[PDB]
């Protein structure tokens, strides 16, 4: 024997070494079968558009404009108001600005003090 | 400053009055004369201002967005020259009296020795370009754009017209010569408080903070190449100019004031920062980085020291010409592809080479390499803001680091790797273009050698 | 296994179009017709017009622009030794406390 | 590269697939030829003696156990050609290849050098547009109803005709343009 | 070219719609699944394998 | 009148010329790489003089020339600094240069973008000549910027290729993590010392606090590549072998180092930031030599080299030696540039191959390259009346004899032999056994280029340490005495490294196979660095710039809040209003209410 | 480069060299149309060590989907020429 590989999320699994490609069935032999057939269909559509001498544009590609416009356009009409969106949104909007107003303000606050009393040394401080 | 003015005007005559196949040049022609008039305003002097009259006046602050303004004009007719061939002559003079209208409410605006005069032509300016993105806008949410790109602005608008006139009941007077000279502090209470949220609120929502920059990305995307020049070039640069204006009398209440958007911008400028490196849209990219550097800028406004208005200065008009010419090239992509997508159009280096060193010199300026005076005004705020506090240089690190990291990832993109193969319908680079982005960069590198020009009365 | 019977037909027809093609990429002798139309001794020419010249032109800016100005050229005050004079004044620096000499 | 996949590998086809990585491999691990022969040799002995296994469970069971020993013994640095998709120059030349319809967009005075290409180029266009307008028909013929099962294409089996969708594989750049 | 139907839609209910939108991202029926149905703006579309 | 600022002026202005000449004719011709290299060559033989006038007078100047924007109190000028350093430096990086073209002119003559190349490389030059010779902080930036965008377009130089970009981009990430230490040092000595002028602010500092001299060692590690930022050295080999030969090896990547040399009176009046230095050279060197120990490809483990001497250098300065590190930045470029030359020819004559697997003996079948790397090799590890050695024996000699830390004596001992050990694992497995080469032999060298250009570097790595550390006037005090066995410590553990990794590669011809341990595999894999920290923090972030800044708030949030609950509200109330079914019974009843209200409310 | 540009011939007599060295196969048996698993009785493995002497021999690997069905030395050097792009 010899000690497992681990995947992960960034190292993920072999392709060898996965158990299910080895569990073969006739329907596991189908679905292959089919996803080839798609991939042949959809092969052959993009030749036939590709080699055509009267063709002088883009490939407009049905699979791309879905992608951008379901990254862009798409998402505020499927938003719905949950706790885990708008407890995220909350923190990752909120906490950040909160947190960097307490660290500036404390550090001021620091600075003005130290101004006051006189002891900060700002001897050939002219620019500021 | 009449000799600006009427000249522009007189545009409007010349235009429409025309050969139907003359209109282009002669627009050209006549822009790049009245920008080489509105030369004349550079010098400036250490004392007070340009006093011209009792309606306009001039500044070192003043001068270099009347220069850039003037300057612009040209590049936007030689930009929209190739789009609009399949248009009917009335169409296209349509077209240019919108520009040479925006270009005479900007004038303007700019010089504006009274608040209202100021907030009329400032709140004009926004029917034009209004107009631009809306007819000749390609897509259908160019509308719904346009609606953003107003209300925003009426409803940040709004209470500083009503500021405006409260002002003028209790001080007597809204020129800016009287405002200075006799400028008092405010109290800290909370009518004080009111009034420095409406008259700084109205600049704010145009730079765009942060929060509140939603429309710019919609805006940019709709509008054609002309419409994003102008937006991106002098339209953001507004904002910075009022609040410069405008500061002077809401001292002392800007101290304590101004910490929620010192933290809007900060953490701001490095959300879009790091937004732009995923994004699937060239202009959307470009939105988002000039998103970044008003962000800065506005950190530059609110911390209100010498250096940090030299630098802001000095990084609008260098990051107007930076993104109107990333503008020029990304439309240059569109109207070979029509598709406006980065990941489409691929390893154009090896199809269009000298665009490709176009591309790299507006990367590399956008990335603030020195001695540019992007890197200039950039670091005239770093300082001021390390001045301020020494904890802010985490931030401006980080936001610098990510800015040429997506600055970068725009290049690669499109630029190298290997071509897609499909596309065929990209043809050599026209003189047109290649004009196009000389006359966008060389002032930039002229520009570095004198600094002083742009870095605004505190010099 | 191997490829099939139809399958070696499109290899041998592409793969002799492919050698057509290919060959039709080579060039002909007077295929770069080039259009015609005008209007010691290198180091020689080269020593003057890229070493000397510009010595010339800095040589010139510095000594009568730039050190016009004060302080824009700032020496070292070279090192005073003792037992050297200087040209200027003509005195002569002490010599030393002549120390035990010995290895 | 040129051959189309399959819907899927055989077990002599992913048996073969491993003896191959594995030698290669251990030929990284021995780097001088007299021991990376030893060991080949020696590799090849261990893996005949079940050549003639029948059973298919076995022999799933087998070229498994393989497959994760050899993913443990695999020299994290394996020696890869320089034009191997690992390689140092991998992808060096890409920049040099540039398509063929660029020439379309050369200016007259370029074109005038050279006219003896752009004549075969012409003639090679001619062919092009009558071939394609025969191969669509043929195709369309030839394809099984409802979509081609597998993305490997049939010969001309005519006497005028040429092999379907062949342009743009005969008018490959080259591997080395410049 | 394109058409209205072709765009992403809201997040599948029934076995009907869920074949119509494997239909129209060219996928299998069983190949097809979309991302949990939260707040965030995934709606109708394939969580492919996260591979590299 | 003092020709030393005509010359010091006149070799960096002539540097420019072809640079001007780009645009002319010329540059359309194949002649122009031999203007470029004569142009250098005369820019060396010309700024020999001024060496020679520092070496009999020691003259020392700077030259305030043009007067730039001046901000209230500041101003700024270009100004040039002329110190020992910098007219030190300057013939040394001018020669490895030409010495770099005349290589470039044999190796890259299949390369259609040619003047191109050239044009890069005298950038890259003039760029350096900047940074080394800059007086205030302002032009020093200048320089530091502009060199890394030349090796950011040098190192993608086949922009066809993925991973030339992607370690293009690695390089430019790097030295902005440097960049954000370096603008934090620039504004803290603006604002407290209200000068980036070297004079003013040596003279205001008499204490260097903590805050600029970390921002100065985060800029130095982030340049010269120390174990924090260290991966973009290694992966910068992805570009052509002289672009490597130049600057990744001997002229770009000292100048963090160089940095830390700059402001050397303000690091000897802080003790934290020169212990920081010296532990991060320490652990730098050790870990560079460590991975090079394990490495196949040849420009790998030569770059790894490099990284060890640059923490070498980075240690020498913790141990408040500044000019010894400066001397050790001569001779490093000399020996390095010609190991990396070497290297070059060896690929070029195996039609581009770089595993050190497939190289057998090269010996017998290419002398001259033989003789040339085992000179190199000899004079990196260090040898007494070498190169290597005055920079090599004097630095352990320091550092050995100085209040220093026991871990950092320790990992630079380790790290001295494990230089010698990967010095032997390249020549044994380069030069030594049976050839493995596929069996046409394209073996040649009769080029008079590569030979006239291997040869000068030769002669400088033979001569060129005596001639300097004899003609330099002092600057420190020696070790004059030592314990005997102190004293060798150098040369028993260079002997050691050489014996146990000679016989640690004599048993690969035995005929047996074990599988590698752990740490072999930690070794290999770069102390699996490269993966962990080039996977984990990326996607971290790339995520989040989609998920919680791009549609969370962004796309969202942020749309929920101002526009849409205003549209929300907007629809709802108008269609309140508006549905009215147009009977004047309800309006009547309506205003009637409206009129006892008022009667009841108004007075 | 200054690499020599390698025509058919010399792919050709390379093949057929590398062929004649191995032992299992007798020299003077082989041809250029000779068949691997039938004309000469070549195992499957032999094949893939085959392809393994051609991919040292050549300097670069063939992909295995392309080599798993390359059984004749002409179709293989007709596969190489057309992968080197050679004239004649
Ligand atoms: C430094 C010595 C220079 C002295 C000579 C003066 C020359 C003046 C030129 C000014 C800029 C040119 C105009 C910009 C557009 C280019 C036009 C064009 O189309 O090229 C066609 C032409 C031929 O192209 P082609 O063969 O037909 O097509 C091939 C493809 O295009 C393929 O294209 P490519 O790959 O061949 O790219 C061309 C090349 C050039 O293309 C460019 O990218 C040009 C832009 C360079 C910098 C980008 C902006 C960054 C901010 C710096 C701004 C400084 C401005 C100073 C004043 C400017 C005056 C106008 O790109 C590069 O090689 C990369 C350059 C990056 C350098 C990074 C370091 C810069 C700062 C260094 C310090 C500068 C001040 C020194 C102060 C202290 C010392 C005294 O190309 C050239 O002529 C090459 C230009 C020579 C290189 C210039 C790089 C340094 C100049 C920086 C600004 C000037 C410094 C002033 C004093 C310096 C002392
Ligand atoms: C293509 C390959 C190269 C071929 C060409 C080679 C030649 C290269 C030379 C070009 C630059 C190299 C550096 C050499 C610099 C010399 C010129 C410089 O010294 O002059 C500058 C002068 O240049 C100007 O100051 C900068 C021009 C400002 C540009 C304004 C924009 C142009 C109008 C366009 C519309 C505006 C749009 C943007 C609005 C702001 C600075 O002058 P200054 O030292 O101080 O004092 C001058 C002398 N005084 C004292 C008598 C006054
Ligand atoms: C969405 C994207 C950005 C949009 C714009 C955001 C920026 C605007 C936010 C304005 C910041 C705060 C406004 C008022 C600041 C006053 C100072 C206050 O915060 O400090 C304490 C004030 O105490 C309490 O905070 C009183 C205010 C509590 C009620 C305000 C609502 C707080 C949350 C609402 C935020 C929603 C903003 C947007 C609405 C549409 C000090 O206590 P006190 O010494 O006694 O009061 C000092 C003021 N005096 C001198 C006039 C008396
Ligand atoms: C070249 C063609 C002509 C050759 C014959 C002429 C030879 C020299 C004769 C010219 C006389 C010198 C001259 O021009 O005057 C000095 C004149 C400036 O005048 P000043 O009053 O001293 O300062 C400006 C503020 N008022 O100096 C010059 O402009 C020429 C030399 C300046 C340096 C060259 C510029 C190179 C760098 C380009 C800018 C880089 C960005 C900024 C650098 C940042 C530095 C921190
Ligand atoms: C006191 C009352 C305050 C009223 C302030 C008015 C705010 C200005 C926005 C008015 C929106 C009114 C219209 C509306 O809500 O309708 C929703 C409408 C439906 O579209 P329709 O064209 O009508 O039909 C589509 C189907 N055929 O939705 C939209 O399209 C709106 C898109 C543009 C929105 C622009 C963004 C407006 C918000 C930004 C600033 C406004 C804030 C106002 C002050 C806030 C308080 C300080
Ligand atoms: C981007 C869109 C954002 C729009 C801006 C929103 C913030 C602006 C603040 C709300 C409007 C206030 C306008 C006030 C104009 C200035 C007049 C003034 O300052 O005079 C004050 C008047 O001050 C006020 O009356 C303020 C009352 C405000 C009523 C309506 C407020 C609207 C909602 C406020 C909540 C939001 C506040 C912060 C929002 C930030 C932006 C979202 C003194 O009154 P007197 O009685 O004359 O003094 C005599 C006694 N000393
Ligand atoms: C350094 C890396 C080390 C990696 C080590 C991996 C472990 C190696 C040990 C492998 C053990 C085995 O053999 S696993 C044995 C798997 N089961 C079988 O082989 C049964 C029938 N064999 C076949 O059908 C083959 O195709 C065959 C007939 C051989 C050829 O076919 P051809 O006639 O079509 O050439």
């Amino acid at each position: 024997s010899f000690p497992k590989y681990k995947p992960s999320r960034l190292a993920t699994l072999p392709a060898t070494l996965d158990p299910a490609e080895y569990d073969i069935s006739p329907e596991t032999r189908k679905a292959q079968a089919e996803r080839l057939a798609i991939r042949s269909r959809l092969k052959r559509e993009y030749l036939l558009q590709y080699n055509d001498p009267n063709r002088l544009g883009v490939i407009e590609d049905p699979a791309l404009i879905r992608w951008t416009y379901a990254r862009s356009a798409n998402i505020y009409p499927n938003f719905r108001p949950t706790p885990k969106t708008s407890l995220l949104g909350a923190l990752f909007g909120i906490g950040p600005l909160f947190f960097w107003y307490y660290v500036f303000k404390t550090d001021r606050d620091k600075k003005e003090k130290l101004i006051q009393e006189g002891k900060l040394d700002q001897t050939f401080n002219i620019s500021y | 400053m009449l000799k600006i003015i009427i000249p522009t005007t007189m545009l409007l005559p010349m235009t429409w009055m025309s050969k139907h196949n003359m209109i282009w040049i002669n627009a050209t022609v006549h822009s790049l004369l009245i920008s080489l008039i509105s030369l004349s305003l550079l010098n400036q002097l250490g004392e007070n201002s340009l006093n011209f009259s009792l309606t306009f006046f001039s500044d070192s602050l003043s001068a270099p967005l009347l220069v850039l303004t003037t300057w612009l004009l040209p590049l936007m007719l030689m930009a929209s020259q190739s789009h609009l061939s399949k248009e009917t002559t009335t169409r296209k003079k349509l077209y240019i009296t919108m520009l040479i209208l925006l270009q005479l409410f900007l004038i303007m605006t700019f010089t504006a020795t009274e608040l209202i005069l100021f907030y009329i032509l400032f709140e004009a300016t926004l029917v034009p370009t209004l107009i631009i993105i809306t007819r000749w806008g390609n897509q259908t949410e160019r509308l719904n754009a346009g609606l953003y790109f107003l209300f925003y602005t009426l409803a940040g608008s709004l209470p500083l017209l009503v500021a405006l006139v409260y002002i003028q009941n209790t001080t007597g007077s809204l020129n800016f010569l009287i405002i200075h000279y006799w400028s008092h502090p405010l109290s800290n209470s909370w009518s004080n408080i009111f009034m420095w949220l409406a008259c700084i609120m109205a600049f704010m929502v145009k730079m765009p903070l942060y929060g509140l920059h939603l429309w710019l990305p919609k805006a940019h995307v709709e509008a054609p190449i002309a419409g994003s020049m102008v937006l991106a070039a002098v339209l953001l640069k507004l904002g910075g100019y009022g609040m410069m204006r405008i500061t002077t009398i809401l001292n002392p209440l800007t101290n304590y004031m101004a910490y929620p958007f010192l933290m809007l911008s900060m953490w701001g400028m490095i959300m879009t920062s790091s937004i732009c490196l995923r994004q699937t849209d060239l202009k959307s990219l470009i939105a988002y980085s000039s998103v970044s550097h008003m962000a800065l800028v506005i950190v530059a406004i609110m911390i209100q020291t010498p250096w940090s208005f030299m630098g802001a200065t000095a990084l609008m008009i260098a990051h107007g010409l930076t993104s109107s010419m990333l503008f020029c090239l990304a439309n240059t992509n569109y109207e070979r592809v029509h598709s406006r997508t980065m990941i489409l159009a691929r390893g154009l280096q090896t199809l269009l080479p000298l665009m490709a060193t176009w591309w790299l010199v507006a990367s590399l300026t956008n990335l603030a390499l020195p001695p540019s005076i992007n890197l200039i005004g950039e670091l005239f705020i770093i300082t001021a803001s390390f001045s301020w506090s020494n904890i802010t240089i985490i931030l401006m690190g980080m936001n610098m680091m990510i800015t040429a990291l997506y600055s970068l990832y725009m290049l690669i993109t499109t630029q190298r790797g290997k071509y897609t193969h499909h596309i065929n319908n990209i043809k050599p680079s026209f003189t047109r273009e290649n004009a196009l982005m000389a006359l966008h960069i060389l002032p930039l590198l002229l520009l570095t050698l004198n600094p002083k020009m742009i870095l605004g009365p505190l010099y | 296994s191997g490829y099939t019977p139809d399958e070696k037909l499109r290899l041998q027809q592409l793969r002799e179009l492919r050698r057509r093609w290919l060959k039709d990429q080579e060039l002909s002798p007077r295929e770069p017709v080039l259009p015609p139309r005008r209007v010691t001794y290198r180091h020689s020419i080269f020593a003057v017009t890229h070493v000397l010249i510009p010595v010339w032109i800095i040589h010139y800016y510095l000594k009568y622009h730039v050190t016009a100005k004060p302080y824009t050229v700032v020496e070292r005050k070279p090192r005073i030794f003792p037992g050297d004079t200087i040209l200027e004044t003509g005195e002569v620096i002490p010599l030393m406390k002549e120390f035990p000499d010995q290895h | 590269a040129f051959s189309a996949p399959a819907a899927y590998l055989t077990h002599q086809q992913k048996v073969l697939r491993l003896y191959k990585r594995a030698l290669r491999h251990l030929e990284s691990w021995c780097v001088h030829r007299d021991k990376y022969r030893y060991f080949a040799c020696l590799m090849r002995a261990r893996f005949d003696e079940h050549k003639n296994e029948k059973d298919m469970v076995k022999a799933t069971q087998l070229l498994r156990q393989a497959e994760e020993e050899f993913w443990y013994g695999q020299h994290p640095q394996p020696y890869i050609f320089p034009e191997s998709p690992g390689g140092t120059s991998y992808e060096r030349y890409e920049c040099y290849k540039v398509p063929e319809w660029c020439l379309d967009d050369w200016h007259p005075s370029e074109k005038a050098m050279y006219p003896d290409y752009f004549a075969k180029r012409e003639q090679w266009k001619r062919l092009r547009r009558e071939s394609w307008e025969r191969e669509v028909k043929q195709l369309q013929e030839e394809t099984p109803p409802g979509g081609p099962r597998t993305e490997a294409l049939p010969p001309a089996r005519k006497e005028g005709d040429l092999p379907p969708l062949w342009w743009h594989i005969v008018t490959r750049p080259r591997e080395r343009p410049m | 070219h394109v058409t209205k139907d072709m765009f992403p839609g809201p997040y599948p209910k029934t076995p009907e719609e869920r074949a119509a939108a494997a239909k129209k991202y060219n996928m299998r029926v069983e190949d097809y699944e979309p991302y949990p149905d939260d707040g965030m703006g995934y709606g109708d579309y394939p969580k492919l394998p996260d591979r590299s | 009148m003092n020709p030393f600022a005509s010359l010091t002026l006149t070799t960096l202005t002539i540097l420019t010329i072809p640079i001007m000449m780009s645009n002319s004719n010329i540059y359309k011709t194949n002649l122009y790489p031999n203007y470029v290299k004569t142009t250098v060559s005369y820019a060396f033989t010309l700024s020999l003089v001024p060496l020679l006038m520092f070496m009999h007078t020691g003259q020392e100047m700077i030259i305030s020339n043009w007067h730039w924007m001046t901000l209230q109190t500041v101003e700024l000028s270009l100004s040039f600094k002329m110190d020992y350093f910098s007219v030190m430096f300057i013939p040394v990086a001018l020669f490895v240069t030409w010495s770099i073209m005349e290589f470039s002119m044999w190796y890259m003559h299949s390369d259609p973008f040619i003047n191109r190349f050239f044009k890069y490389l005298l950038l890259f030059l003039i760029t350096m000549m900047i940074l080394v010779t800059a007086n205030n902080l302002f032009q020093l930036f200048i320089g530091w910027e502009g060199v890394g965008i030349m090796s950011f377009l040098l190192i993608g130089w086949w922009h066809g290729r993925t991973d030339a970009n992607t370690a293009a981009l690695q390089a430019i990430l790097y030295n902005r993590i440097g960049d954000i230490g370096f603008v934090l040092s620039m504004a803290w000595f603006l604002t407290h010392s209200n000068a980036w002028d070297l004079q003013q602010i040596f003279m205001l500092n008499n204490e260097c606090p903590n805050m600029p001299l970390i921002g100065l060692l985060l800029a130095a590690a982030g340049k010269s590549a120390q174990f924090g930022l260290h991966p973009w050295l290694p992966s910068a080999m992805e570009g052509p072998t002289p672009v490597s030969a130049l600057l990744h090896s001997s002229t770009m990547v000292v100048a963090g180092v160089f940095l830390l040399i700059r402001f050397y009176p303000l690091m000897e009046t802080n003790k934290l930031v020169q212990t920081m230095t010296l532990c991060l050279g320490a652990i730098t060197t050790l870990f560079t030599a460590l991975c090079a120990i394990t490495q196949n490809d040849i420009k790998k483990i030569v770059a790894f080299s490099t990284s060890s001497q640059l923490g070498l250098m980075m240690v020498t300065i913790g141990i408040n030696q500044p000019h010894l590190a400066f001397l050790h930045i001569c001779m490093h470029a000399f020996f390095k540039a010609m190991l990396f030359m070497c290297s070059g020819s060896i690929i070029h004559s195996l039609n581009d191959e770089q595993d050190i697997r497939k190289m057998g003996g090269l010996y017998k079948a290419m002398p001259f390259t033989t003789t040339a790397l085992i000179i190199g090799s000899l004079a990196l590890t260090g040898m007494p009346y070498l190169t290597g050695f005055y920079s090599k024996d004097l630095i352990i000699e320091a550092v050995n004899m100085s209040y220093t830390n026991a871990w950092a004596l320790l990992m630079t001992l380790i790290a001295t032999s494990l230089t010698a050990a990967y010095s032997t694992r390249i020549i044994f497995f380069a030069f030594l056994g049976k050839p493995r080469f596929p069996p046409l032999v394209l073996i040649n060298e009769n080029n008079p280029l590569l030979i006239n250009s291997i040869k000068r570097l030769l002669i400088g790595s033979i001569f060129a340490g005596f001639i300097i550390s004899n003609n330099i006037p002092p600057m420190t005090v020696p070790n004059t005495t030592m314990p005997l066995y102190m004293k060798m410590t150098a040369l028993i553990v260079t002997i050691m490294g050489f014996m146990l990794a000679l016989e640690l590669n004599n048993t690969t011809y035995y005929l047996k196979f074990k599988y590698p341990s752990q740490t072999y595999k930690f070794s290999n894999m770069l102390g699996y660095y490269p993966s962990i920290m080039h996977r984990l923090p990326t996607y971290h972030n790339l995520s989040m710039s989609q998920k919680s800044a791009s549609s969370l708030l962004d796309l969202i949030w942020l749309e929920t809040i101002l526009p849409k609950t205003t549209s929300f509200i907007q629809m709802k109330m108008s269609i309140m209003v508006s549905n009215q079914k147009g009977l004047i019974k309800l309006y009547f009843l309506s205003f009637l209410i409206t009129i006892m209200i008022s009667m009841t409310l108004f007075n | 480069s200054d690499a020599p540009p390698l025509t058919l011939e010399a792919i050709k007599d390379r093949v057929l060299y590398v062929l004649k060295l191995y032992d299992k196969i007798d020299p003077e048996k082989l041809s250029v149309n000779s068949h691997f698993m039938k004309d000469l009785g070549l195992d499957s493995l032999d094949q893939v060590e085959i392809i393994m002497a051609m991919e040292d021999e050549f300097g670069f690997e063939i992909p295995d989907i392309d080599a798993e069905k390359l059984m004749c030395p002409q179709e293989i050097v007709d596969y190489i020429a057309d992968k080197k792009d050679v004239y004649e």
